[PDB]
RNA sequence: AUAAGAAUAUGAUGUUGGUUCAGAUUAAGCGCUAAAUAAGGACAUGACACAUGCGAAUCAUACGUUUAUUAUUGAUAAGAUAAUAAAUAUGUGGUGUAAACGUGAGUAAUUUUAUUAGGAAUUAAUGAACUAUAGAAUAAGCUAAAUACUUAAUAUAUAAAAAGGAUAUAUAAUAUAUUUAUCUAUAGUCAAGCCAAUAAUGGUUUAGGUAGUAGGUUUAUUAAGAGUUAAACCUAGCCAACGAUCCAUAAUCGAUAAUGAAAGUUAGAACGAUCACGUUGACUCUGAAAUAUAGUCAAUAUCUAUAAGAUACAGCAGUGAGGAAUAUUGGACAAUGAUCGAAAGAUUGAUCCAGUUACUUAUUAGGAU
RNA sequence: GAGCGUUAAUCAUAAUGGUUUAAAGGAUCCGUAGAAUGAAUUAUAUAUUAUAAUUUAGAGUUAAUAAAAUUAAUUAAAGAAUU
RNA sequence: GGAUUAAAACUAGAGUAGCGAAACGGAUUCGAUACCCGUGUAGUUCUAGUAGUAAACUAUGAAUACAAUUAUUUAUAUAUAUAUAUAUAAAUAAUAAAUGAAAAUGAAAGUAUUCCACCUGAAGAGUACGUUAGCAAUAAUGAAACUCAAAACAAUAGACGG
RNA sequence: ACAUAUUAUUAUCUUAUUAUUUAUAUAAUAUUUUUUAAUAAAUUUAUUAAUUUAUAUUUAUUUAUAUCAGAAAU
């Protein structure tokens, strides 16, 4: 018998799916939004570079 | 993984669900340039209270269970401690029975000796009446009684000789038979080994298959097993 | 891998045995002496007391407030409205000070340090503040007004939110567009809480210690285990001559410094890591995290404004004291960072430089005849 | 040598030691712990250790035979001499 | 940790011839709180205890493996042409080797292994203080400061010796 | 001996503050609630001030426990 209130087995290792990690962390813009603004364009370029990196 | 240790249970039954386990680990002592064993006693959780003092157990790290308890019993490698408890209980019953039987065999022996001390008749005198009545023809009722004191219904010269037999006599004949067997076994094997042809035949006669193709030790044992199967089984 | 001994006993000899010396070094002081330059350091003592000036501000594009001009209105000029250009940070607001810097008092470890390819309770509806993506941003009240605060609406058992400002254009205050903010959700990044194993000075002329003490059960509390805290009920344990308990002393450590052939020993100034503290003690608030250099009360000292007041230089410089002994009441935000701001920019005794001082190192300090 | 000396300190400079007679064998033995040490063969294992089986050279038990009359405790006696 | 532990000493009850601290006398002597003599108390003896100290010494902890000889005893065994002879151990004595400062050790003080106790200049000091134990005397445990460059052992040649 | 200073402890005494926990109010505020005046608007309704009613949030006093600190003893 293992101690009462304790887990008999060790917690399961968490394996990372790189495809899912990329999908949740750096997901692509869902629509091709209209970045006519000067600041929107700069932000779009920065977001693209960060996602590529 | 969780840190596991091996240790000997050194205390049990003093705390509820807790045992003390002695863990020895190997360390190097730089000062004396020697690899030493370092000992420490661990308070260990025993959920099922199965472990007993003397058992060899493996303890596994767990969550904090108390101020000083951080390990639990994970497996009983050897259960010598549990065996001790079982053998002690059985011993009390086993010894009581034997002592009772021996006490009854002592009182019986005492009674027999006391009964014999109540019979003034003595072996010498009784054997002097069975040898005078058998040489004179008189048959006083004492003889009939003597035929009951000893069970010797018939009074002949070959009945007093069987009343006075000593165990030593039997031992002397058993010893001669024992000596004969050993001497015969040795002479038989000694002769067999001296003659390889008679040896090969000997093995085949007793049921060996191609004894010729055998080693000295692999075949001398067969000869010894056979010589001791031809002088101890037939007798 | 790199390992040297010498002097001193004795009448003399051999040996035992201590003492001293030969080497290197410093967080050094002192005596005598002293040229320039470059670089590295500088209160080890009283966590003693501190005159004076500085070390934390910033935003006017959150809300108010104040001018000037022009136009319209006001049949006489007090005011109003809009545009433009300025002012206001002694009004309400936002962000910033849990960092950095300084110090080493406490701390010998239920707490601190170091280490491990350690662990679970199998750690919160925590983002602190940037990144990627998606969505939202509603109604009243209170204040003079608001991106202040309060109460509601709607948003992943479901719970739990918000905020506008600036600038254009079109409309009749509204709508878009640009720009900068606000809230929520998911992941990442950074960053947290807890536990185990091992090691960490001296004294037993401190030998017995412990009574929540050791273990079990249950509830409260917490994101979370556990006599961690509080409450209840049981068992009689737990530590200890391989040194318990107690007492004294001390911040710890390194790929740092010193020394040695090396194992080691020493230091813990300087460089870096960690801990603790900001006159003393306790407590509370906010928050993911604080017994916070905050607040509250008390203690000690000082001060002026005499208030249920302010201050506490272990921030920089500096002064007195102590001591054998350790420096400028310097310059600059040019560089590297940090905070505020949409930006323009503002601030910065962090920092960068210089000054003082042979404290250390290095170079130079005239060659041929 | 722009230092030199001196004081205060640190490291190194002999345990690749000793205890009859020079510092140092505990009065003696028994025996607990020892994180002290300790036989043989073979087979496994994760290996100078563990486990299992097996063995008799250390250490013991019981007899047989021979030998010895001591050492403890207790009780009962003797002897020379002395006053 | 435990047990045992000379002599002296101590606590009780006996005993007390001889011996004999002390004490009191006699001598000796410059003096004689001594050596010698006398009277001689405790003690020396026994029983029941306390205490755990000695130059308690072989000044040498215990155990195991091993190494060259002789002599002399002792024990066991063997043999005979019966009283010796031949073997294997123990003890003791003198040694080889080895060790050691040497004196010497000699089956250890040699070659090795295992465990325990103990030592780190002299003096201060086995003292002070504390603690523990004891009826007590005491026993165990056990420092530091100050001072010094000493202190000690074996051996050598002398000098000296009532 | 002892006179001092420092620290620690407590079956003791006093205790700031705080946390938790009691009891109380003709306590305050908001809402609800029962009525009652005054006022106002319109021609019943609203507002204000009271009373009743519960509810939540506070406030004052109070009970108990713990607590900086000081006193006393050791
Ligand atoms: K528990
Ligand atoms: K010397
Ligand atoms: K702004
Ligand atoms: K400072
Ligand atoms: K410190
Ligand atoms: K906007
Ligand atoms: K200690
Ligand atoms: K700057
Ligand atoms: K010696
Ligand atoms: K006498
Ligand atoms: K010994
Ligand atoms: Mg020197
Ligand atoms: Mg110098
Ligand atoms: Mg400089
Ligand atoms: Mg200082
Ligand atoms: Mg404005
Ligand atoms: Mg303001
Ligand atoms: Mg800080
Ligand atoms: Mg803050
Ligand atoms: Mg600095
Ligand atoms: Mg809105
Ligand atoms: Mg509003
Ligand atoms: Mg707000
Ligand atoms: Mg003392
Ligand atoms: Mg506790
Ligand atoms: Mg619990
Ligand atoms: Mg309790
Ligand atoms: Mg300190
Ligand atoms: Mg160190
Ligand atoms: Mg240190
Ligand atoms: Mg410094
Ligand atoms: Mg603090
Ligand atoms: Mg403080
Ligand atoms: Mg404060
Ligand atoms: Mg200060
Ligand atoms: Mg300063
Ligand atoms: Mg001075
Ligand atoms: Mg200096
Ligand atoms: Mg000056
Ligand atoms: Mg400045
Ligand atoms: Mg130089
Ligand atoms: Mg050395
Ligand atoms: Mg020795
Ligand atoms: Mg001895
Ligand atoms: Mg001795
Ligand atoms: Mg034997
Ligand atoms: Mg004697
Ligand atoms: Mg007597
Ligand atoms: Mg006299
Ligand atoms: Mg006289
Ligand atoms: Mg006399
Ligand atoms: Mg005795
Ligand atoms: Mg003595
Ligand atoms: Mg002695
Ligand atoms: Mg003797
Ligand atoms: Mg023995
Ligand atoms: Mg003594
Ligand atoms: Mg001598
Ligand atoms: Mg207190």
């Amino acid at each position: 018998k293992h101690p009462k209130g304790s887990h008999r087995l060790s917690p399961k290792v968490n394996f990372i799916d790189v495809d899912n990690l990329i999908a949740k962390t750096v997901a692509e813009p869902q629509s091709i939004k209209s970045s006519n603004g000067s600041a929107q364009k700069v932000r779009l370029q920065k977001a693209e570079l960060r996602r590529k990196f | 993984a969780r840190q596991n240790f091996l240790g000997l249970v050194v205390s049990q039954g003093k705390m509820q669900k807790t045992v003390k386990v002695r863990v020895e680990t190997k360390v190097f002592n730089k000062k004396i340039n020697k690899e030493l064993f370092h000992r420490r006693d661990y308070l260990v959780h025993d959920e099922g209270e199965i472990s007993r003092e003397g058992d060899l157990v493996r303890i596994e790290a767990t969550r904090p269970l108390s101020k000083r308890k951080f390990f639990a019993i994970a497996e009983i490698i050897r259960n010598k401690g549990q065996q001790f408890a079982l053998y002690e209980s059985e011993a009390q019953l086993s010894v009581a029975k034997e002592e009772a039987q021996k006490a009854k065999e002592f009182l019986d022996k005492r009674s027999v000796r006391e009964n014999k001390l109540n019979e003034k008749t003595t072996l010498l005198r009784d054997i002097r009446t069975i040898q005078d009545a058998l040489s004179s023809g008189s048959t006083p009722k004492e003889l009939l009684e003597i035929k009951q004191r000893y069970g010797i219904q018939d009074f002949s010269q070959e009945t007093v000789r069987q009343l006075l037999q000593l165990d030593i006599s039997g031992l002397e004949v058993n010893l001669e038979k024992q000596r004969s067997l050993i001497d015969r076994i040795q002479t038989r094997l000694s002769e067999l080994l001296s003659n390889d042809l008679k040896c090969d035949q000997f093995l085949k006669d007793h049921g060996v298959e191609d004894p010729l193709t055998l080693k000295k030790n692999i075949k001398k044992n067969l000869l010894r097993k056979h010589v001791m199967m031809d002088m101890q089984q037939p007798s």
